[PDB]
DNA sequence: AAGCGACTCTGGTGGGACTCGAACCCACAACCTTT
DNA sequence: AAAGGTTGTGGGTTCGAGTCCCACCAGAGTCGCTT
């Protein structure tokens, strides 16, 4: 790319809030491709003259002075073990120079983030007349205005600094994923990851981010990849690294590159066998990155866990081998719709049918099957139960010939049921106190029970492993999630039906979280959670 | 704004729209309708073959005999009985109020007036189709090509010395092998004349020409003869049920010479004629939502071709891709026949200038509909909605606006359930729509220059013409055996306390509240509406549905001193014209 | 033969108005759509190894004001209007309500600003060397649109707002003792009003001889104003006339060029086809251009009223094998049909022959494109069938042959809203939306547009080496199925290397060097852009060799004219000194032609110095090398290629493929250097913009 | 007074966007778990 | 004796569902001016 368009491409990259004179110059000096013209204040005043005769270029006084830039430069890209590790090495996060201010709902259509975007105001004329001539050296603006002056380019230049050259201008997107965009740009070849995104930049739940990350990934913008940072901690996360396309280079990770080589070793030794202790040696790994290798080997199903006599090698021996529904409905003319849906929901009879299964089976958009399944609630011919499966509560809609009779109504009865009996017999080192669907009025029935019938119950783990069986005695696939039983002990304890008593206790040097479950009748100072805490204590000890 | 109360009991600014569509559709009929068209196209005693007893029984819908009902007239004393009429056979006018009911054997899906010019005083005659079987039901994305039979019937004249002790006779049907028929239009005008014209032996005194729409995915046309010129050609002895074989003036089907290729189209759902002189084009409506053309005279070799037998087989000078859904409904305008409104089951109306199809005039987006209504006098439609999308209670009927008035819609009646078919008189400028709650209503609109927000209150200008109910006594046999159907007819005599007789009272606790009953065949429900075209005739209505039974009533209320002004006036003038 | 191109194009909002796909001589392909026109521009990417059709995506935004057609005065206009529409009768009143060319905007009313139609000049007529795009809104606004920079398209001018004042400055008469001053009040002069400059369809000429083209609006009154542009086209300031020729043929739904000729005899014409069906050639019998001349009296290629309406006209010169004389095919699309006509002169005038093609299609054409080098015909309809439609010649006139091309097979059940085809041939693109599901509609619409080839690689590299044009912007569709074959196979074919290793011997001229170079850049870029390695430095030592015998070959030129014209003894705008060194510098120089010009010129030039200077410096440029100059304090200015001065403006000129830069040409520029820096780019042919 | 045509004032629903609740997934330390 | 597959953990990902709340609708009410 040429010289004099890497300057106004750059300038494009950061988003509406743009640059400071000594941030433009520190931007080309970090440029990758290099900047092709040396930096001297000749030449700065060049590339200045370049900035002020260009018409897309725009300059505003901000009321205070920006911070200068830090040294972006995210990861570590070396290590003393084979290889190198280029997992995030955490810089200081000081204080953000370009802090996230979405201008919503502009009338011009302009966007990005700006916090003095209402409150900065034009120099454009008093940096050049209206004929483009320069009004100002260099020297004299940043004299004039220090950081105060801000330079901006056009919203068509840096859209398309976004999008590149292929990508089409007339996709609007919504402000808050707008901001994604421009938030990835200005971080050039170093995208943000995810995590960072919502914790910090834009402060959100990461439902929040995703949802509106994902129409820059239907229209194609972004590209995902999984990344590690490396804590303080020396453990490592796992975090989604976005990069913006221009910007994207397939990152490597060192358990991918040390696997590699043991694949090409495994796949080129002809038996493709070797001990794990050769694989380490011919490596030279320490054992603890070695087993993840091994077990990473086995998850991506491209070896098997094998042992061998050393005499069938050449004692037993560990090795590795490497080896590696509803039918359409034809919509008829002679009746109405509402009438040919009871007529689908009628066939289906005692398992009923989803709101989208509904919608396929009649081939209508989404708003329209849903106003079919309204109406046909509401007419009283047709009845909702809700269904968990998967991760949705969807509903399945049964027409009230069958409905009653239906095993989600039967169902849904008997927990109901079960549910007023076990509500009903309740009776008239630091401890503190915290402050409908058939699978989860069973899995708050189990809970009331285990209290009714274990007066205490020593941690959230042993609720979810009684759970998981009784679910997989059951036969459900999915697997119960810890934050749905800490969700779900929070509702019974504002349902008042049991008490959760958290701390941690110390022993030995060592801590551990307690998390006792009680029911209501004893307060912590009980001694039966003082035992509990005792006994937890005693075998925690050394 | 006219003050006072009209004799007929509703107030004069409610009559004065109606009185003044009468001078309208005259002016429009001397200007753009014409005494004589398509003068090649007229029938022939050898293109029509009559049917033996044994070859017309496939033909025939197959209930014999209609669902026992009884009739109950507002003010009268109840008659009690049970009546049930054969198929082809029609009980005899109440000698008040000339409700006439007849059994066409089938659930009834199309029907058109018969049109005659001005002052004719002519015998009025019902084209229909009724489905073969009572509870079969076909689907919309395949091609039928059954059998099916267009039943032609005559009403009489249809005076006043005429109507007490009138019946419908079934003079003759069409034994169709072109399954279903799904829509029904007339040649709007210069398709009758005199059955006293004489014709030489092999030719017949013309009554119409009939553009049937067919699931078999193909218009057929169709020139008609006056009934007593097949009769006195007919043996004398020939069995009662005149059903003959036809040939058709043409069969008019999408597709190019020699393109042998078929057309994705499908089923062929709606026709419209061009309304004015000479009614050159039909345009016809398609399951995959084109707009086709036919050019009816058209000469040119690259469109017509004339079949072995000697019919023609026409394809289309101009078609366009209206609808990403099945177009099931066309208007064509009659005040500038350069625009047509098209709605489809994309539930977008959709207004288009013929000569600029690339772009709609305005599309609107609605609710789903199954027909139009385009009064003359008006700039906007009037729509009936399916009610599978509207919001609970907000369903019904809505006149809209083409768009430069820039009007909201109207909400001219609230109705539960969907209203299966429309039709809008020009003379009278009221619409009628019939409900698969079995009620058929009427409603005046108001003179749509003016802005509807306006109209306090709609509900003083709608009425009901009757509405059937099942009384015990999914499938035909088991609703028939275990039902009847109550007709409750309103005095239509007068609208003199209209909000506070039982019939406004028994709609209104209709509108609203009632649920829609989806454990029966619908066997009340109502499928087609029609006013009389017809100057004569004009303040009735004709009207069928599930039961097959169809039913007409005489609007007496509508009918005023100018319609008979006018009747009188055109008479005169015709009988000078034509001796 | 025909497969799919890996690229599909997303539309963002529904394709719009009339034929609604083109592409242009420029390789750009444009989309009307409801709310711009997308622009789709065909790269030869020689930068990156990626396998897919480099689209440059661009796009004309729709207008924000809705145009109103001048039929009077602001107050008397309104009076007027307000009159139709409350008219008590309903034809009257009705007509103007609906009618939207009386209603442009309204209350309840959606805005027509999306695209009507479009059209692409010729090459040349933009103030660079590119070609013009003339855009027609829905609301009658004809605009012309070009696109200076890269970014963003600008209007040069709006063409209707000047013709409704030239009307209204004439009182809507054509000929001034011809017509009444007929009252605005009165509905049928209304109606003219409005109908007289409602723009129906639109089509620029070739480029007359300075540079001029024409460009003829059809109005729905059959008038057609032919306007006429001074080239390179920069706004009103070019629009040299405008002339009104009355048709007279009623409710004209189509138009196009007609451009012939005959024994060096030019002729011309334009043919115009009704809505209702008959198609006639209108002799242009005014112009103002000395070199061209015009058909004598009109000729009805077809007369029949038959309405089916000509949807689409295209025409195309051919050489008759057996007539032995040049003659011009015209085809037109009429309702599902194709007509064809040829038009041969001969010693007895027009000979003239037509009929229709017949049996293509079972709904109507909804769009056509020629094969301007074939006269190829494809033809298209909203059930998904496209027909390939092949000329063959007969002892007298032709016969067509004609086959379908199973969309089916490439794309599945799909519905097609247009066609265009390549300027060579190469693609076929098409404007596909979601079709009929197994008799089920499509529950949701989004419109694409999709390529596929016509023509195999080994047809494309045949055709590249016999080219008659020898310029390869002029077929970038050519090259690209080259490239694609390169890329994917990571060598070049050796047919292809042999064949045009024996045309650079027994030909040489620079043409088959640009090839060359194109050949071994895609095959640097294929290789993953240690014998790899080895491979790497040996063919880009290859490029470097051609890429400097183009330069040594420009070079010459450039000297081989400064010798020519008035010795520029100041050395003004040319490093004339540097050049001859340059030329000099290296025994490989063994061409005697550049020696002797050189020693010509160096007797010829002044002893003084007139060095090139830095301009942040003062300080002199020593013309080093090719690319680029460096100054002692090591600044770097890059060298415009067509004449190696430096590029030291804040803007200057680069090439469509950035491989190459230009100066700007400037008022102390003579006349022959502002000529040479018109040329296209040495290496690539593009312009250099 | 009785009536009219704007101008409000009051309960009800859907359109697209978006909160919601869930299982799913990382990579580590814990150690139960095995010859 | 003498040690590794097997598992639970804090946090992020993500998937389709139902929910939100504003604009709009249909009806009834207000009342300046007229009749
Ligand atoms: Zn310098
Ligand atoms: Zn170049």
């Amino acid at each position: 790319m040429d010289a004099l368009e890497s300057l106004l491409d750059e300038v494009a990259l950061e988003g509406l809030d743009g640059l400071c004179l000594p941030a433009l110059w520190s931007r080309l000096e970090t440029r990758v491709p290099p900047f092709p013209l040396p930096l001297e204040p000749c030449t700065q005043e060049f590339l200045w003259r370049a900035l002020a005769t260009h018409p897309g270029i725009s300059f505003y006084e901000e009321p205070r002075e920006r911070p200068d830039l830090q040294l972006q430069d995210r990861y570590e890209e070396i290590d003393l073990e084979t290889g190198i590790l280029e997992s995030r090495r955490d810089p200081v996060a000081l204080e953000d120079v370009y802090p996230i201010h979405m201008i919503l709902e502009n009338k011009d259509g302009i966007q990005g983030s700006c916090r003095y975007f209402k409150e900065r105001k034009n120099i454009t004329n008093d940096i050049r007349t209206k004929s483009l001539q320069p009004r100002c050296t260099m020297v004299e603006a940043f004299d004039r205005w220090g950081k105060k002056l801000i330079i901006v380019a056009s919203q068509a230049m840096r859209y398309r600094a976004l999008i590149g050259q292929e990508g089409d201008p007339d996709l609007k997107l919504p402000d808050f994923s707008y901001c994604i965009l421009e938030r990835l740009g200005r971080s050039r070849w170093q995208g943000e990851l995810q995590r960072d995104l919502h914790t910090t930049a834009f402060k959100v739940d990461a439902g929040k981010l995703h949802y509106h990350r994902k129409i820059l990934n239907k229209n194609g913008l972004i590209t995902m990849q999984s990344h590690v940072i490396r804590l303080p901690t020396g453990a490592q996360q796992h975090s989604i690294l976005l990069l913006l396309n221009r910007f994207h280079v397939d990152r490597r990770s060192k358990y991918d590159i040390l696997m590699e080589k043991l694949s090409v070793m495994l796949s080129t030794r002809t038996n493709h066998i070797e001990t794990l202790g050769k694989l380490r040696e011919e490596l030279g790994l320490c054992e603890r990155t070695f087993k993840r290798l091994y077990q990473y080997m086995l998850n991506a199903g491209l070896a098997k866990v094998v042992s061998l006599r050393l005499q069938e090698i050449h004692v037993m021996v560990r090795c590795l081998k490497l080896l590696k529904t509803v039918p359409p409905v034809d919509i008829v003319f002679e009746r109405d719709m509402l009438t040919q849906t009871y007529d689908l929901i009628e066939r289906r009879g005692t398992k009923g049918i989803s709101q989208a299964e509904i919608r396929v089976a009649m081939n209508v958009g989404k708003l329209e099957a849903r106003m079919l399944c309204r109406l046909l609630q509401r007419f009283k011919v047709v009845k909702g139960f809700m269904e968990d499966e998967g991760r949705q509560r969807t509903t399945k809609y049964i027409s009230c010939v069958f409905a009653e009779e239906s095993d989600l109504s039967r169902q849904y009865q008997r927990e109901k049921a079960r549910s007023e009996l076990l509500t009903t017999v309740s009776l008239a080192a630091v401890i503190e106190e915290v402050r409908e669907t058939y699978r989860l009025l069973k899995r708050r029935n189990l809970i009331i029970e285990a209290v009714t019938n274990l007066r205490l119950i020593e941690s959230l783990f042993t609720i979810q492993k009684m759970i998981m069986d009784q679910e997989k005695q059951e036969g459900v696939s999915t697997k119960c999630c810890k934050k749905s039983i800490v969700r779900l002990v929070r509702n019974l304890s504002e349902e008042g039906l049991l008490r959760l008593y958290r701390t941690t206790v110390i022993q030995d040097g060592i801590k551990k979280k307690v998390d006792l479950v009680v029911h209501p009748s004893m307060d912590q100072n009980d001694p039966l959670v003082r035992s509990a805490i005792e006994q937890v204590r005693f075998r925690i000890s050394n | 704004h006219c003050r006072g109360m009209a004799p007929n009991g509703l107030p004069n600014h409610i009559m004065a729209p109606v009185w003044k569509c009468l001078h309208l559709t005259k002016d429009f009929r001397e200007q753009k309708h014409s005494y004589w068209e398509f003068a090649e196209w007229i029938p022939l005693a050898w293109k029509w073959h009559l049917l033996s007893e044994l070859e017309a029984a496939p033909y025939l819908p197959q209930e014999e005999k209609s669902p026992l009902f009884s009739v109950q007239r507002e003010g009268l004393p109840e008659d009690g009985t049970l009546y049930r009429i054969n198929r082809f056979s029609s009980i005899t006018a109440h000698p008040e109020r000339w409700d006439v009911s007849f059994f066409t054997g089938g659930p009834l899906w199309a029907l058109d007036w018969c049109p005659v010019p001005e002052g004719a005083g002519a015998s009025q005659y019902v084209a229909l189709f009724s489905s073969p079987d009572m509870n079969e039901t076909h689907p919309l994305s395949q091609l039928h090509s059954g059998p099916g039979l267009l039943q032609l019937w005559g009403l009489g004249t249809l005076q006043q010395e005429s109507c007490p002790g009138n019946r419908a006779h079934f003079v003759y049907g069409i034994a169709c092998d072109n399954g279903c028929i799904w829509d029904l239009k007339f040649c709007p005008s210069g398709a009758w004349e005199l059955p006293g014209t004489p014709r030489k032996a092999p030719l017949l005194p013309r009554l119409g020409l009939l553009a049937l729409a067919c699931s078999d995915g193909k218009v057929l046309l169709f020139s008609l003869p006056h009934p007593e010129a097949l009769l006195a050609q007919q043996p004398p002895d020939a069995v009662k049920p005149a059903i003959y074989k036809v040939q058709c003036v043409a069969t008019l089907q999408v597709g190019s010479m020699q393109a042998t290729d078929p057309s994705e189209c499908g089923q062929c759902l709606s026709l419209a004629w061009m309304p004015t002189r000479p009614h050159q084009h039909l345009a016809a409506g398609y399951y995959n939502g084109m707009v086709v053309f036919w050019n009816l005279p058209t000469n040119s070799p690259l469109q017509r071709i004339r079949l072995s037998d000697g019919s023609l087989k026409l394809y289309p000078f101009q078609c366009f891709l209206a609808h990403d859904q099945a177009v099931r409904t066309l208007q064509w305008c009659k005040a500038n026949s350069h625009f047509l409104v098209s709605a489809g089951s994309d539930r977008k109306i959709k207004f288009w200038d013929l000569r600029r199809p690339y772009e709609p005039i305005n599309s609107i987006k609605r609710f789903l509909s199954t027909e139009l209504a385009w009064l003359l006098p008006y700039n906007g439609v009037t729509v009936a909605q399916d009610n599978c999308y509207a919001s609970y209670g907000l369903c019904g009927i809505h006149y809209i606006d083409a768009g430069y008035l820039g009007f909201k819609a109207y909400f001219t009646a609230p109705r539960k359930g969907t209203v299966w078919s429309l039709s809008g008189s020009d003379w009278l400028g009221t619409i009628a729509a019939g409900d698969i709650s079995g009620e058929l209503i009427a409603a005046i609109l108001p003179d749509m220059a003016l802005n509807p927000i306006n109209v306090k209150r709609p509900v003083e200008r709608r009425f009901p013409i009757y509405k059937a109910d099942l009384i015990p006594y999914r499938t035909y046999t088991e609703t028939v055996n275990h039902h009847y159907l109550l007709f409750q007819d309103t005095d239509l005599g007068s609208f003199h306390d209209l909000l506070r007789r039982e019939p406004m009272l028994r709609m209104q606790e209709g509108e609203g509240h009632s649920q829609l009953c989806l454990d029966r065949l619908q066997l009340e429900a109502i499928h087609k509406v029609r006013f009389s075209p017809n100057l004569d005739s004009y303040g009735w209505l004709v009207s069928g549905g599930q039961s097959g039974l169809v039913r007409i009533h005489f609007v007496r209320g509508l009918a005023s001193p100018l319609g008979h002004r006018m009747q009188l006036e055109s008479r005169a003038h015709f009988n000078a014209m034509f001796q | 033969m025909v497969t799919r191109r890996e690229p599909a194009v997303k539309l963002q909002y529904a394709v719009s108005g009339l034929e609604p796909l083109a592409w242009s001589e420029d390789h750009r392909v444009s989309v009307s759509t409801a709310r711009s026109i997308a622009v789709l521009e065909l790269i030869c990417d020689v930068h990156n190894p990626g396998q897919d059709l480099v689209i440059h995506r661009t796009s004309v935004p729709a207008p924000l004001n809705s145009c109103l057609l001048k039929v009077g005065s602001k107050t008397e206009v309104a009076e007027c209007k307000e009159k139709f529409a409350a008219s008590k009768d309903p034809t009257v009143s009705q007509t103007f309500m609906l009618d939207r060319v009386f209603n442009p905007e309204g209350k309840a009313l959606p805005p027509m600003r999306g695209f009507k139609y479009t059209s692409w000049s010729p090459m040349g007529c933009d103030a660079n060397g590119r070609c013009l795009l003339a855009a027609l809104t829905m609301d009658n606004r004809l605009t012309i649109q070009a696109n200076l920079n890269r970014l963003q398209w600008v209007q040069l001018v709006d063409l209707t707002e000047i013709y409704g004042e030239r009307l209204y400055e004439t009182s809507y008469r054509l000929s001034k003792n011809e017509a009444p001053e007929g009252n605005l009040g009165d509905f049928a002069e209304f109606q003219r009003r409005h109908s007289m400059q409602t723009p129906v369809r639109m089509e620029w000429s070739g480029i007359c001889t300075v540079g001029s083209v024409l460009l003829a609006v059809l109005f729905e009154n059959g008038n057609i104003a032919v306007w006429q542009f001074q080239l390179p086209f920069v706004g009103k300031e070019s629009i040299s006339s405008c002339n009104t020729i009355e048709s007279g043929i009623t409710s004209p739904s189509v138009l196009f060029w007609w451009e012939y000729e005959h024994n060096n005899r030019k002729m011309s014409g334009l043919i115009v086809g009704s809505a209702f069906g008959p198609i006639k050639i209108l002799p242009v019998n005014l112009k103002a251009v000395k070199g061209y001349f015009t058909l004598r009296q009109p000729v009805i290629l077809w007369k029949e009223m038959d309405q089916l309406p000509v949807h689409s006209i295209k025409c195309v010169p051919l050489y008759h094998p057996y007539q032995k004389c040049s003659c011009s095919l015209v085809v037109a699309a009429r309702g599902s049909y194709v007509f064809w006509c040829l038009l041969l002169i001969s010693k007895a005038g027009l000979n003239v022959h037509n009929s229709h093609v017949t049996g293509l299609h079972s709904l109507p054409i909804v769009s056509m494109t020629a094969d301007k080098q074939n006269g190829t015909v494809y033809t298209c309809s909203s059930d998904g069938k496209v027909r390939q439609l092949i000329p063959i010649f007969t002892d007298v006139a032709l016969k067509f042959e004609h086959q379908l091309i199973k969309l089916s097979d490439v794309f599945g059940s799909v519905r097609t809203h247009g066609i265009a085809v390549s300027p060579c041939g190469a693609y076929l693109a098409i404007i596909t939306t979601e079709g009929m599901i197994n008799g089920l509609h499509p529950v949701n619409k989004n419109y694409q547009v999709q390529f596929v080839t016509l023509k195999t690689f080994e047809e494309a590299a045949a055709q590249l080496l016999e080219s008659s044009v020898q310029n390869l912007f002029k077929q970038v569709d050519l090259i690209d199925l080259v490239r694609w074959k390169i890329l994917k196979d990571k060598h070049i074919p050796q047919f292809l290397q042999e064949a045009l290793e024996k045309k650079i011997e027994s030909s040489g001229v620079t043409y088959f060097w640009r090839f060359k170079l194109f050949l071994l850049r895609i095959l640097y870029q294929s290789m993953q852009k240690e014998p790899m390695e080895e491979k790497l430095l040996e063919i880009q030592g290859k490029i470097e060799a051609v890429e400097m015998h183009l330069t040594r070959e420009h070079m010459k030129r450039v000297l081989g004219e400064v010798y020519l014209h008035t010795w520029i003894t100041e050395n003004t705008s040319i490093p004339t000194r540097g050049l001859c060194n340059f030329l000099m510098s290296d025994e490989e120089y063994d061409d005697r032609t550049a020696r002797v010009l050189i020693g010509h010129i160096s007797k010829k030039m002044n002893k003084q110095t007139f060095p090139e200077h830095c301009s942040l410096c003062k300080e002199i440029l020593p013309f080093t090398d090719r690319k680029q100059a460096v100054c002692s304090n090591g600044h770097i200015w890059l060298r415009c290629f067509l004449t190696y001065q430096s590029c030291q403006s804040l803007i200057y000129r680069r090439c469509l493929l950035h491989d190459s830069i230009a100066r700007h040409p400037a008022p102390e520029d003579p006349d022959w250097i502002k000529r040479l820096l018109q040329s296209p780019c040495p290496f690539c042919d593009s312009p250099v913009f």
